[PDB]
């Protein structure tokens, strides 16, 4: 065997779902769990091709514990895991 | 930023029928699994309602007669049958990105069958004449369509002594104008003469409608 | 219920600064979005910022970032917006509305909105006069002279609202004047009273002209 | 919307490819870098279909501060499914 | 515990020339990028040697003529061209999961001509006698193929009172094999039979060789 | 400069028990995995376990699991294995076996091996019978009635090995006995005196045979 690139491509795809349903489908409830689970394992909040919604993720206590989203891009941290460096 | 240009700019529309307004975007406003355009309502004078969400989604409350469909770039939304309470402008809102941004607006006007107009005529009140000002006044009421020409006469001969006429927005319960002319003179002039005129003309009126009083009953 | 209650109109002079006010009911303020939109005169919307009640961060239109300014009230539950510099073309009618109760980002209640007007022009109250007439019976009101816009006219405040027609004012030597007409019948008049409530906020005016016959 | 049950299968999969080459590769610098990444970021040591290979790994000093089983109870293979089920 | 299943039992090809051996598993010895299977060769006396190495990786320093292929459960180790020192016991094994473990194991031998046996025999030594006992040992050397019969004639009658029969490897240089029957039986037994014969019946044999002595000399 | 260095041939009574060793240098002894192998003489392989010498954590075959006990000793660069309640079929060639360094689960290098052995059987030193006859000649030795395992035999103290056939030893009443042939030429046996010398280092033995017809 399996490519790096189309299953890191995969799991950003996964994840970007989790942050949308999180915020636009009201019982979302797995969807909550799964960003949440991400964003404390990973260590970041968000993403850089979602940074509107994001911003709602932060403010719903969905993030680990605003002017430094951009620093937290959790897209990246998924490249850095599939890479080696984390 | 993302440039929302909708068309047409304005259309009219025959109660009963549909009504198609569409919504471009300068870049994608979709995502794999959400295309992040909103259709809102605004009659005049109030804030806008939120009528359709996600490009398809209908908000709670708002009749199945309003609908929409797109992605990308390419958002339509259709209003079927139309009806009275349907005048107002329309407005496609993006919210994928900082900053929000609405589209240039698009004006739905309600074709319904022509109205003839019901003319009144009103003097100068007592208290107004007290400050040396005198003012007609004409309601032309509940008429259809828009286009309507009012001309006054003072003592049988036409004048246009400052005559300002104001419009009234699409009724959105029967579909009708409605217009009031106000002759603005001296409280003299006023007194100088005695038969005042008003005559509306309208499509509906083969000759015209008319309306007066004689200053001193 | 939720409703979004807003500030007055205002007059203000250029170069000044307002705090226009959104009062929120019957949702949890304190843990949710405002949004801010501007509406020219016969023109579009355009988006200022939103900015969440639990902590005031607030993200800003570039077009508004200077000048515009959010603030969040959690115990007044009110959300307000302040406007420096104040230019002519600051005039405009100012709305607020909430999100949903996620981040929803979409306009989901809204205010009446607030009309402010930016002008080193003086307020001038308007002269209320009634006009009874020369099946329905048809009577109306007359607001002559007054600056700035809005002015509020109802038919015994409230009671009558079918068959009314108010007027757009017309602007006449920095003067506006509006008309309303009302249509009963008639059997309700002049059997039962009929009066016009204009108010204008810029003057602190209050009128009540009952019309009658003569 | 994205399959969930074939990307968790898809990083499994990937990860073992990692693991594997860790231990039979030529010095793999990338595939024992990657092993690492993973083992920390999940609290974790080897996969129970490769405990073979997971042994030496262990010893290898890729695993978080723990000695041989335990291992068992150090699968990640059941880390990647709690991290696509949204629990931990 | 996976079960390594080895053919054919053992094997037997000319310098030349192919030799191939098999191997079966219970269950999957292999993932999507190895397999985990190995093959060792070994040598009377020494210790097992790694050839192939998870499945076709030839070991360093190891020939080219060897050769490995499989995947999942079959697997084939190749051997072309064939050498003297080639000849070997080949065990595969595996290191999937827990425990490890060898197959039955398949021999190499080295195929050539054929050869009759060289019998020599040879009376109990005085050194022996005198101390009880009485051994009479008969060497058939340098013969192939392996199978070969032996029969012991004490006075005409055949018995095998005590017919211990030993063979060698394989010779690394004329390829052939020997073998050593000994009739051990007590002295006393010993001293009353003047006849004493060893039969070694062989393939290219009509009749066995069959030399002899009489304990009177 | 990779070796592995097993101890020795090693008999022992029923019941008892051994601890062969094997002393590892030319690679991080302390960073590699040893294993152990079992050869019973005619079958084929099996494995009995292996060991991390850095802490010596083990892994055990469960048919060894409680029998076999694994240990490293850093300080000597020597692996260990110590086996319980030994018993005859407990008697085998016991392997020593590193693997790569990543811990690559491959035997890279072996030992020579253990010959174990369980027997009450007593030691006991051979009888060496030299084997005359009664164109070319072929001689013989007769190595009779010694315990335990190995005897060396060789001819003129090794100056005549080609064509020489030493066979196997086999059992006869708990105790080896084994032949060797040695075919010469003729013109050489008896002018030149030849020799079977027979080796059992057990009982300490060391003897040579001189052959003739006599």
């Amino acid at each position: 065997f399996v490519n790096k690139d189309q299953i890191a491509k995969d799991v950003k795809q996964f994840y970007d779902q989790a942050l949308q349903q999180a915020v636009v489908d009201d019982d979302a409830n797995n969807a909550k769990a799964v960003v949440k689970t991400f964003h404390e394992t990973l260590d970041c909040c968000g993403s850089s091709t979602l940074t509107a919604l994001t911003t709602s993720v932060l403010k719903n206590n969905l993030c680990p514990s605003i002017s430094n989203l951009f620093k937290e891009d959790c897209h990246q941290k998924i490249d850095d895991l599939f890479s080696g460096k984390h | 930023d993302i440039v929302l240009t909708q068309s047409p700019a304005s259309l009219s529309v025959s109660l009963g029928q549909r009504a198609t307004i569409s919504c471009r975007a300068s870049k994608s406003v979709s995502t794999s699994i959400y295309s992040y355009m909103h259709w809102y309502q605004q009659k005049p004078g109030q804030p806008p309602k939120l009528l359709i969400k996600y490009a398809s989604y209908l908000e709670s409350g708002v009749p199945a007669r309003f609908s929409g469909s797109g992605s990308g770039t390419d958002f339509t939304l259709n209003i079927h049958p139309v009806e009275e309470e349907d005048a107002a402008t329309y407005y496609c809102e993006h919210s994928r990105e900082f900053p929000f941004t609405f589209g240039t607006g698009t004006k739905l006007e309600i074709k319904r069958a022509d109205a003839a107009p019901t003319v009144s005529i009103f003097p100068p009140s007592s208290e107004q004449l007290t400050s040396g000002g005198a003012s007609v006044v004409c309601f032309l009421n509940n008429f259809y369509p828009k286009d309507i020409n009012v001309k006054w006469k003072i003592d049988g001969s036409e004048r246009q002594n400052g005559v300002l006429n104001s419009w009234t927005d699409q009724d959105s319960k029967d579909s009708t104008y409605s217009m009031s002319s106000t002759l603005t003179l001296t409280k003299d002039e006023y007194e100088r003469h005695n038969s005042y005129t008003c005559e509306a003309t309208h499509k509906t009126s083969t000759s015209p409608i008319v309306k007066s009083f004689n200053r001193n009953e | 219920q939720v409703q979004l209650q807003q500030s007055g109109p205002e007059l203000v002079k250029p170069g000044a600064s307002v705090k226009i006010s959104c009062k929120a009911s019957g949702y949890t303020f304190s843990s949710s979005w405002m949004n801010w939109v501007k509406q020219r005169p016969g023109k579009g919307l355009e988006w200022i910022g939103r900015i969440y009640s639990g902590d005031g961060d607030a993200i800003y239109n570039g077009k508004f970032k200077g000048k515009a300014t959010l603030t969040a009230d959690k115990s007044s539950s009110t959300a307000y917006m302040q406007l420096s510099s104040l230019t002519s073309e600051d005039s405009a009618v100012y709305f607020c509305a909430r999100e949903g109760k996620t981040g929803d980002l979409l306009l989901r209640s809204w205010g009446q909105g607030s009309a402010l007007t930016v002008s080193s022009a003086k307020t001038t109250a308007p002269s209320v006069y009634p006009l009874v007439p020369v099946s329905s019976v048809t009577l109306g009101c007359l607001v002559k002279g007054y600056f700035p816009e809005p002015v509020t006219l109802t038919w015994n405040s409230g009671s009558l609202s079918s068959g009314v027609h108010t007027f757009p004012a017309l602007l006449q030597s920095g003067l506006y004047t509006l008309s309303s007409s009302v249509t009963v019948t008639s059997n309700t008049w002049p059997s039962q009273t009929i009066t016009c409530n204009v108010a204008h906020p810029a003057s602190s005016t209050k009128v009540d002209k009952k019309i009658e016959p003569r």
